[PDB]
RNA sequence: ACUAUGGUUUUUAUU
RNA sequence: GUAUGAAGAAGGCCUUCGGGUUGUAAAGUACUUUCAGCGGGGAGGAAGGGAGUAAAGUUAAUACCUUUGCUCAUUGACGUUACCCGCAGAAGAAGCACCGGCUAACUCCGUGCCAGCAGCCGCGGUAAUACGGAGGGUGCAAGCGUUAAUCGGAAUUACUGGGCGUAAAGCGCACGCAGGCGGUUUGUUAAGUCAGAUGUGAAAUCCCCGGGCUCAACCUGGGAACUGCAUCUGAUACUGGC
RNA sequence: UAGCUAGUAGGUGGGGUAACGGCUCACCUAGGCGACGAUCCCUAGCUGGUCUGAGAGGAUGACCAGCCACACUGGAACUG
């Protein structure tokens, strides 16, 4: 599935900036960030207690543009060799395809980089694939196919990457466009912003 | 550090001729995230006032749980009145699972690999006390080592 | 109970029936339908509600509840019927489809058309 | 090795043959529990030396009568 | 009347904790006094005598602490009607390896401790820590 | 010494 | 579709009357064809057979019947095909159910015990989050729902693990024909049990780990699960027999 | 549904079969079953699997493996 609306309404009623609508080209950001939603999402909550680990689970499935099911699925695999599934969860996500093309910068936001995935514009060790969940390896080399190298729409999200926060975990190249990903992304470097006590009884109502 | 939980809340039907009464009765436990836990139970008006009367219980009867290697060393069973438990150890993330009358029990003691399940004539107000027993049974490296003699 | 008992054979449990056997483990049939009848609500209500009285494909025949607004229906033209209970419907089990053979029609919707079946305006 | 079972003789007055109680240990296969059954095994036996109550020794080789292959090899005490 | 030789030794341990008592007496067998051995080895019971000839008399010294008494779990976890039986590799742990399984080999009673040093399986017939 | 009865039913959420 | 776009338009809805909101959504303007449509090329499934050329075959080593390397030139239903390269243009692509609580989402107007709503408790008589209308939300998504069949919840069938004074079940009360349970010494039997050798719970597959086609379905290389289990040569500590 | 047998049960002598047995054909006798549910009835292919559950337990044995039974309905005989 996917959304296919205003994408603004996103990071309001997420309470949550997704790089959605911002960029260059507005000024401080334009995205109207802790403005409450509607006329009920601006009054106080009645919390069921459920309700605010609910908020926290939306907070990060939003983020990576990630659907319920499929969350499911990578709170199974993050606790894998005891790896605590409110840390191992967010490597793997931070490890998807469509995050890490977008922190080498060949798009804005990982919506313009699961776009260029799902449309083939995007190879893995040389290969092309459509998989925006894909799992990146340590060691392994992203490019992307000439006819988008041929774009701005690429090498824009490339200018604005020089300007923001430069990931420790992978290297780029911004005149072959061309990216090595190089370990596991790790605590120490990667920063969250939602309460790791809230993510510890999740689907087990 | 300091962990303190609401469990359930109760409001006594009577209506006392004015109207439904505003009496409520709290069920509740303290622990401080790392292994102590203690079960709180009283009664007062209006949920606010309740929950403090019910939590002074929990702050009066606190005790260290005897852990090794951050879970129980066997499966132990509990009895208070109508209610029975059966408590055992499990793996990271694989004791909840149990329920939200379990979950608080162990979450206060920072615990999320113990498995607890509730058994027998339940009583919502008696298996934090069954619960407990079951604790009060646990064994503790406190004699097993000083006792085989000589 | 002993070591000696309770083995050899299982002991007696639950069953379903069916409740709604007339259905013959379906969730809908057809019916013939012969007459509409007017009943009385439980205390609390204040109404009186319509049901029918249909013989199915198999030769049984039930009483059906007619749920949504007004009905023009006929003798031997055919409805289709559903298993579902409104307790508030006396001796009843089942239920009537709107939007199926030649039962009575419904119109003018905007939320929920899946029931009373409501086609949508395009031009 | 072929089996052998062994059982007290019941019934002698045949000219070919003698009756012999089988009493073995037997569970349900799932539920547990081993109990003794009591069950009776008809043998063939053209020596005609066995008593009633004495313990025989008997196989099941081929068959010899209608749903039979029980045949008798020997006595485990003679008791008279 | 009397189907087992131990379904009335157990309880007797058990009993008479609360009043303190240093001794308790019972009829005396083969495997009460198979047992009253290995309770004295792992420290349970302090002493056992045997008195008579033709229907003899056990007597054993009861263990205490300071405030307390020491034998604080005892059980059968097994009964007369339906009786357990393990493998020489699938003998019970008890309490992780704070306590101790009772085993009948085909060398006598022990624990499963010594079942599993000697290679042996058997009937289990007690849980104690 | 001295008696039979009367269908049905109601009133807030909140720190 | 993507980016930009603010007298935050035209039109809706709520409106402690203080003002808020649908919503960057739209128009306006710029950017690009995943996929679909039409066009051009084009992979493997193809061995053996045919022709050349060799042979300590067996005899007669260029018949016939056989044997092993190296070359040429080929056998395609699937297929109007995988895969690759073109052409105009956002162009051809969005619903339906849910919002009283449990169990995710909140209100107004109208109706006023009427008419409808229908897991259960219930909602309906003047702001009804439950009905009709409507705006705003929510879970799914080219699917969405409503019901039905079986399991879980089910200790309400109790192997894991139940209960019997009464609240539900101890025979109304007796004898004992079949069945069961039952000290001690010393032998004996090999059904239950055990050891030494041997085999073994297959393939696919849930669970866990690596490959082949992008993840992967599917197919495959290893584990684990499968609380399992057969034949002999022997033992008699223990139970049941004698 | 608590009762059932009388080729049933134990012996004699023959026939037939690739081979074995009341398989099957003739005489001498009165024995033989049944509650681990016989008698009499009512249903149903079996397993690996698969659906469900933590598993035990339950449903289903049809889509992938492998057996088995059948040929409108029921017979009878030959070939090999």
């Amino acid at each position: 599935a996917r959304y296919l609306g205003p994408k603004l309404k996103l990071s309001r009623r997420e309470g949550t900036d997704l790089f959605l609508k911002s960029g260059v080209r507005a000024i401080d950001t334009k995205c109207k960030i802790e403005q409450a939603p509607g006329q009920h999402g601006a009054r106080k909550p009645r919390l069921s207690d459920y309700g605010v680990q609910l908020r926290e689970k939306q907070k990060v499935r939003r983020i990576y543009g990630v659907l319920e099911r499929q969350f499911r699925n990578y709170y199974k695999e993050a606790a894998r060799l005891k790896g605590n599934t409110g840390e191992n969860l967010l490597a793997l996500l931070e490890g998807r395809l469509d995050n890490v093309v977008y922190r080498m910068g060949f798009g804005a936001t990982r919506a313009e980089a699961r776009q260029l995935v799902s449309h083939k514009a995007i190879m893995v060790n040389g290969r092309v694939v459509n998989i925006a969940s894909y799992q990146v390896s340590p060691n392994d080399v992203v490019s992307i196919r000439e006819k988008a190298k041929k774009q701005s729409r690429v090498k824009a999200a490339l200018e604005l990457a020089e300007q923001r926060e430069k990931p420790t975990w992978l290297e780029v190249d911004a005149g072959k466009m061309e990216g090595t990903f190089k370990r596991k992304p790790e605590r120490s470097d990667l920063s969250a912003d939602i309460n790791e006590h809230l993510i510890v009884e999740l689907y087990s109502k | 550090e300091l962990q303190e939980k609401l469990i359930a809340v109760n409001r006594v039907s009577k209506t006392v001729k004015g109207g439904r009464i505003f009496s409520f009765t709290a069920l509740t436990v303290v622990g401080d995230g790392n292994g102590r836990v203690g079960f709180g139970y009283g009664k007062a008006r209006e949920v606010p006032a309740a929950i403090q009367k019910a939590m002074e219980k929990a702050r009066r009867n606190m005790i260290n749980v005897a852990l090794n290697n951050g879970t129980l060393q066997h499966p132990v069973k509990g009895v208070h009145t109508g209610s029975r438990v059966f408590m055992q150890p499990a793996s990271e993330g694989t004791g909840i699972i149990a329920g939200g009358a379990m979950r608080a029990v162990l979450e206060v003691a920072g615990v999320h690999n113990v498995l607890a399940k509730a058994y027998g004539s339940t009583n919502p107000i008696n298996v934090v006390r069954a619960t407990i027993d079951g604790l009060e049974n646990m064994n503790s490296p406190e004699m097993v080592a000083a006792k085989r003699g000589k | 109970a002993t070591v000696n008992q309770l083995v050899r054979k299982p002991r007696a449990r639950k069953v379903a029936k069916s409740n709604v056997p007339a259905l013959e483990a379906c969730p809908q049939k057809r019916g013939v339908c012969t007459r509409v009848y007017t009943t009385t609500p439980k205390k609390p209500n204040s109404a009186l509600r319509k049901v029918c009285r249909v013989r199915l494909t198999n030769g049984f025949e039930v009483t059906s509840y007619i749920g949504g607004e007004g009905h023009n229906l006929q003798e031997h033209s055919v409805i289709l019927i559903r298993g579902g209970r409104v307790k508030d419907l006396p001796g009843v089990r089942y239920h009537t489809v709107r939007g199926a053979l030649d039962c009575s029609g419904v119109k003018d919707r905007k939320q929920a058309r899946s029931k009373y079946g409501v086609k949508r305006p395009k031009a | 090795k072929i089996r052998t079972l062994q059982g007290r003789v019941v019934s002698d007055k045949m000219e070919k043959s003698i009756v012999v109680a089988i009493e073995r240990f037997v569970k349900h296969p799932i539920y547990g529990k081993f109990i003794k059954r009591t069950t009776k095994l008809h043998v063939h036996d053209e020596n005609n030396e066995c008593g009633i109550g004495d313990v025989v020794e008997i196989r099941e080789c081929r068959p010899l009568s209608k749903t039979k292959s029980w045949t008798l090899v020997r006595v485990v005490e003679k008791a008279v | 009347s009397m189907q087992d030789p131990i379904a009335d030794m157990l309880t007797r341990i058990r009993n008479g904790q609360a009043a303190n008592k240093a001794a308790v007496t019972m009829p005396s067998s083969k495997l009460k006094v198979a047992i009253a051995n290995v309770l004295k080895e792992e420290g349970f019971i302090e002493d056992f005598k045997v008195e008579g000839d033709t229907k003899p008399e056990l007597e054993l010294t009861l263990k205490y602490f300071q405030g307390k008494a020491v034998v604080e779990s005892i059980q059968r976890v097994s009964r007369p009607g339906l009786r357990i039986y393990k493998r020489k590799d699938e003998l019970p742990k008890v309490m992780a390896g704070l306590g101790i399984a009772v085993v009948s080999t085909s060398k006598g009673v022990m624990t499963d401790r010594a079942a599993r040093q000697a290679g042996l399986g058997g009937e289990i017939i007690c849980y104690v820590a």
